[PDB]
């Protein structure tokens, strides 16, 4: 215990630096921009193929094709305009928690329970999806995979643990220890260089991607992080968890900026994402209803009450056209 | 209009057909979830049914397919994964009778027991338990008494009394007696009527739910 | 004279049984059939539905026509329209009942083999086999029942055999023949069938629930002697009254000896349309899974 | 992926022959098959087509009821059955594998060949037949639409097809705009519905052959005359 | 104990951060949503000629 006091001294200095830089918070300047609040969006498409709960959806970079991964043991990639089933994927671990479509198009993570991310391979001289490479040195369940390139994917774990992978090699070149707490979310910068991770500790790190360190460490919540996305400009990032509640965080300020709360909410949030902009919060719900937040005002600017069953994952598409819902009820559908 | 985006469309119902062919063929097999604190009978057990990350395992029995998972190695959260297993059609719990002395090891099966029971994902969801090492606990009954785990137990050490006072404080657990049954084993090396037990209670949850989905429940 | 209440009671039962058949019917064609996920369950209490919907739909042009008299006011399409609906309705919705007993018989007593070859598939397969026996068995209104017209002016539906016969007496031969048919089909497909079957097979599943211990309430029994006596008290009185004008069906022509069948023939019937009524509130409305999607979507 | 055509040989006129495609390397039942012939020192002309499923059938209207075409995707082949046949039905007759999903490249494998030696449409033109180049130049290939190929979905249906002298042909642009996998950048294409292009930068000896364009908007599909580049 | 040592330069690591007042970072993220609110489709409903959904 004779270095455990001085943890206290450091948290009190970094306490006291953050409060410092907190002169006027986000609430106060933006008492004089236009408030949104008729965002109403529409279902266009819904996705009918999965026979059972959707766990994790990704879209694609062209905006158009999506990747859905379900407890069926399959991941199924969508044509968005037209409702298609571009390939459906036969997972052998059906308990797959997360899934990402590679920005590239050619390649698909799968990762779950198995503690394996499996990467497939869309794109082969034959007609049929392969598994490309099995990455398997975590030891938790995989929460979430987030592609980097199509040689670089970094997955985060149940083993407290978020790895970088080489996946030609299939060894995990750089491991980010730090959490303590399983880790349930990434997000991955814009320019791919940065990510963060939201685990179990109620806490927020950021990770350099190259060095392998965490530079920065966000703790406002209060429960688990479930989600967690960056703010378009790249230098922000909003978290969602069981405790109702979403916040943002940014970096060069390094602490939470605003937070997005209502009385009415009591479920926790499984998916955060942003608009196009950054202006609208899109975060999923137990309440069964998606909640599009003005992420500047922090006020409830719509709902996305389609799902019958509790929304599990949430995305928006490149082109920031439309936000796609994959929920429990096995049906995912496109808003806009 | 539609020039090849007509054979799109036919692809896209050709691999919508196949997952109706999927759907039907995993929706056959009885899903097990296998649980069990620490050092108990799983491993036992899922060699009598005749066969890191899940562990899934296949076994079939009078024209019944199962399908078991064992998450025995996996050091996480519960809460994070457990609602994974929603849809189960039982919860197979493994208890060491010969665990009341060991270490207060026989409390945690409690603690186990009691955090997935009254589980707000297993509220419909049978529990097989399974008071594994049965042989041990008679050979260990004699010497050591059941007071060393129980202090409130009125009763004499011999095994067939608190044998039923384990399965009474195992079966006492549970807040749902209304809408799931606990079936209870004693099992040391039987010879496949474990999977016989197995069958019996899966055959029992899946005629109650098949009266749940009309409305004779 | 006193039967003047047995002209009102049958129009009485037959609109609160077309509102709330409509009603029911409609409710559990929308949540099952929309709002619910695709199970061997919801598609016979859909297709149970159906039948009794469409039915309930074209009930009031038989209100009409029983307030009148007997008297068909609509066209000859009609009549060979709302009568074609009515018996492929009615005979359907006692193959509905029908099966759905051996199903849920089958879900209970062989769980393992529902277990393995119970699909949606298999039962959108066999779901039309009550529905062509249904059609089989009204091609006598297809063939025989036409307007007729009266000399006073009123014309009425009823099984004409002038065109088949080209005789008095044949005509009244094949008329005697055909008749008899229907009505022997009438109880044997109609009643002994489906009644033998839902009796048999919801009695298995009260001994099987028993001998096995299931009953944690008075419900289970509660819903099985409903489902059991409610086709018997609605479907019997009705399926007697014309049986026995079968089995005398010469002696109410020519002589016309008992003119109390006649004139029970309206509420029996009546009676046996508020089945109909019955079906939805029985079926599927008991269920606690599809009443939390009609509150949950509503 | 390897497709072997065979079935080949002298016919009187008026006889029957089945013609095989025995497909190994890839997955045989997810992909729709074409049977595309080629009359001899003349142009491919498609005949037949079977999708993935065997649900769709096509065929041209030269070939269709006395041409019958099916496949055994246990057997991974591919069957022609050809009754009644004619003098103008001898031609070296190609297998062709397409897959239809959103980014696709259908007609991507084209078989070796069988040879027979028997003893509206959206026609496609080709503007030139013959064109002298150096291993140095740039060449661009014209064709000519008869139907405009731009779609409502904003695709344009025309698809480049090289076949070098004794080869099978090899796709090189699909959908007018994007070159296909093993093909070099050299190749590009353009095109605004009508009036298409194919423009090669850097001709080496290896692109030395006849060019067919070919039209997927509408079956039954029409293939170009064929451009032929001289060294 | 090796938790203690480690979580300590963690911590002295994160101090040493040149962090910016909230001011100028939250009216930097105002300023990038109204540099992008035109381009943002589900913020404002987009003419049907222009959405890919019906
Ligand atoms: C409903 C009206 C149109 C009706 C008949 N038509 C049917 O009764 N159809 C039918 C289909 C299936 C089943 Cl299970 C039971 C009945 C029928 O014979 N009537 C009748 C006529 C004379 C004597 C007795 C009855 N009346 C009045």
């Amino acid at each position: 215990d004779q270095l455990r006091q001085e943890a206290e001294q450091l948290k009190n200095q970094i306490r006291d630096a953050r409060k410092a830089c907190a002169d006027a918070t986000l609430s106060q300047i933006t008492n004089n921009i236009d408030p949104v609040g008729r965002i109403q969006m529409r279902t266009r498409r819904t996705l009918r193929g999965h026979l059972a709960k959707i766990y994790a959806m990704h879209w694609g970079t062209d905006s158009r094709l999506l990747v859905s991964a379900s407890q069926d043991g399959k991941l199924i990639i969508w044509d968005s305009y037209t409702t298609n089933k571009v390939h459906a994927i036969p997972l052998r671990s059906s308990w797959v928690m997360t899934c990402a479509y590679a920005p590239s198009g050619n390649y698909v993570a799968c990762g779950g329970l198995d503690n394996i991310c499996s990467i497939y391979n869309l794109k082969t001289r034959e007609g049929n999806v392969r598994v490309s490479r099995e990455l398997a040195g975590h030891t938790g369940y995989l929460s979430c995979c987030r592609f980097l390139d199509d040689n670089q994917i970094v997955t985060s774990s149940g083993d407290t643990t978020c790895a970088l992978w080489d996946i030609e090699t299939g060894q995990q070149t750089t491991t980010f220890t730090g959490h303590t707490g399983d880790v349930m979310s990434l997000s991955l910068a814009p320019d791919t260089r940065l990510f963060v991770s939201g685990a179990c500790d109620a806490s927020a790190k950021l990770w350099d991607v190259r060095e392998g360190m965490c530079r920065q460490t966000f703790t406002g919540h209060e429960s688990d992080i479930n989600a967690i996305c960056f703010f378009p400009n790249g230098n922000a990032f909003a978290t969602g968890s069981d405790d109702a509640t979403c916040r943002l965080f940014d970096l060069r300020a390094d602490q939470e900026l605003m937070t997005y709360s209502h009385d009415n909410i009591i479920c926790g949030i499984t998916s955060v994402s942003f608009s196009k902009s950054g202006r609208l919060l899109l975060a999923g719900y137990d309440d069964f209803n998606c909640n599009v937040w003005d992420a500047l005002k922090a006020d409830r600017a719509g709902v996305l009450a389609g799902h019958d069953n509790r929304v599990s994952c949430l995305g928006v598409t490149d082109d920031g056209m439309a936000v796609a819902t994959g929920s429990w009820d096995s049906f995912l559908k496109i808003w806009n | 209009l539609s020039a090849e985006d007509k054979a799109a469309v036919e692809r896209s119902k050709m691999i919508d057909r196949n997952l109706r062919e999927d759907g039907e063929k995993a929706a056959r097999e009885v899903k097990l979830l296998l649980l069990g604190a620490g050092e108990s009978g799983k491993s036992t057990i899922v060699k009598q049914m005749k066969i890191t990350g899940i562990v899934e395992t296949h076994f079939t029995f009078k024209d019944l397919h199962f399908k078991m998972f064992d998450v025995g190695a996996q050091r996480s959260e519960r809460k994070k994964w457990i609602h994974c297993f929603e849809g189960v059609t039982a919860i197979i719990f493994c208890v060491a009778l010969s665990d009341y002395d060991l270490v207060n090891r026989m409390h945690e099966s409690m603690k186990l027991f009691d955090s997935i029971c009254n589980n707000k994902w297993f509220t419909d969801t049978s529990i097989i338990l399974f008071l594994n090492k049965k042989d041990l606990f008679e050979e260990k009954i004699k010497k050591s008494p059941l007071t060393i785990c129980y202090p409130e137990y009125a009763g004499s050490n011999t095994y067939e009394e608190a044998a039923a006072y384990i399965q009474c404080q195992f079966e006492d657990l549970n807040k749902r007696k209304d809408t799931k049954e606990i079936y209870t084993h004693f099992t040391c090396s039987t010879d496949t009527k474990n999977v016989q037990f197995v069958f019996d209670a899966v055959t029992d949850v899946i005629i109650k739910n098949n009266l749940k989905d009309c409305g004779l429940f | 004279a006193g039967y003047t209440v047995l002209r009102i009671l049958p129009l009485v039962v037959l609109g609160v049984t077309f509102v709330l058949g409509v009603l029911g019917n409609g409710l559990v064609i929308w949540v099952a059939g929309f709002r619910m996920t695709r199970t061997v369950t919801t598609i016979c209490y859909l297709n149970l539905a159906l039948a009794d919907f469409s039915f309930t739909a074209t009930l009031p042009f038989l209100i009409v026509s029983m307030a009148m008299g007997e008297k068909w006011p609509f066209g000859w399409f009609l009549c060979k329209l709302i009568h074609i609906v009515v018996d492929i309705n009615l005979f359907g919705s006692v193959f509905l009942i029908g099966f759905i007993a051996l199903d849920r018989c089958i879900c209970v007593l062989h769980p393992v083999w529902a277990q393995n070859h119970r699909t949606v598939s298999l039962a959108m397969k066999v779901i039309v086999g009550p529905w062509i026996l249904a059609l089989v068995l009204t091609l006598p209104v297809f063939l025989f029942l036409t307007t007729v017209t009266i000399p006073n002016g009123d014309t009425y539906c009823t099984f004409n055999f002038a065109s088949w016969g080209g005789t008095p007496e044949e005509r009244l031969k094949v008329a005697i023949t055909m008749l008899t048919a229907r009505g022997i089909i009438r109880f044997v497909i109609g009643f002994s069938l489906p009644m033998s079957i839902v009796a048999i097979c919801y009695g298995l599943i009260a001994a099987k629930i028993h001998k096995k211990g299931m009953i944690k309430s008075s419900r289970p029994l509660r819903v099985l002697t409903a489902v059991v006596a409610s086709f018997f008290i609605c479907w019997f009185p009705f399926q007697l009254v014309a049986l026995l004008g079968t089995v005398w069906l010469k002696e109410m022509l020519f002589y016309g000896k008992y003119k109390i069948i006649d004139i029970l023939v309206n509420p029996t019937s009546s009676l046996a349309f508020f089945n109909s009524c019955l079906n939805p509130m029985l079926y599927v409305f008991v269920g606690q899974d599809f009443r939390e999607r009609l509150i949950h979507s509503l | 992926v390897q497709l072997v055509e065979s079935g080949g040989g002298l016919v009187q006129p008026g006889g029957s022959r089945k013609l095989s495609c025995s497909a190994s390397g890839f997955a045989f039942s997810s992909f729709g098959m074409h049977w595309v012939r080629q009359a001899p020192e003349k142009g491919l002309e498609w005949v037949a087509y079977i999708s993935s499923g065997s649900g769709t059938i096509y065929y041209a209207d030269t070939v269709k009821g006395r041409f019958t075409i099916s496949r055994d995707d246990p057997k991974n082949t591919l069957f022609l059955q050809m009754t009644s046949l004619r003098s103008e039905d001898t031609a070296m007759y190609y297998c062709v594998r397409s897959i239809y999903y959103y980014g696709s490249s259908p007609f991507d494998f084209w078989g070796q060949g069988t040879t027979l030696t028997v003893s509206s449409d959206i026609v496609m033109t080709q503007a030139t037949s013959s064109v002298p180049v150096t291993p140095g130049e740039s060449v661009s290939i014209s064709c000519r639409s008869s139907k405009s190929l731009l779609h409502s979905n904003g695709n344009t249906y025309l698809y480049w097809f090289l076949q070098r002298p004794g080869q099978s042909p090899q796709l090189l642009i699909y959908r007018m705009s994007n070159l296909a996998s093993g093909v070099p950048e050299r190749f590009s294409g353009s095109g605004s519905g009508t009036a298409f292009t194919l423009t090669i930068s850097r001709l080496e000896a290896e692109d030395v052959g006849v060019y067919y364009c070919m039209q997927h908007l509408e079956y039954p599909l029409t293939f170009g005359a064929g451009t032929k580049l001289e060294l | 104990i090796a938790q203690a040592r480690k979580l300590v330069e963690q911590l002295k690591m994160e101090a040493n951060i040149d962090r910016i007042k909230v001011s100028k970072a939250a009216a930097d993220l105002m300023a990038y949503c109204e540099a992008h609110a035109k381009e943002d489709p589900l913020l404002t409903p987009v003419p049907a000629s222009e959405n890919p959904f019906r």
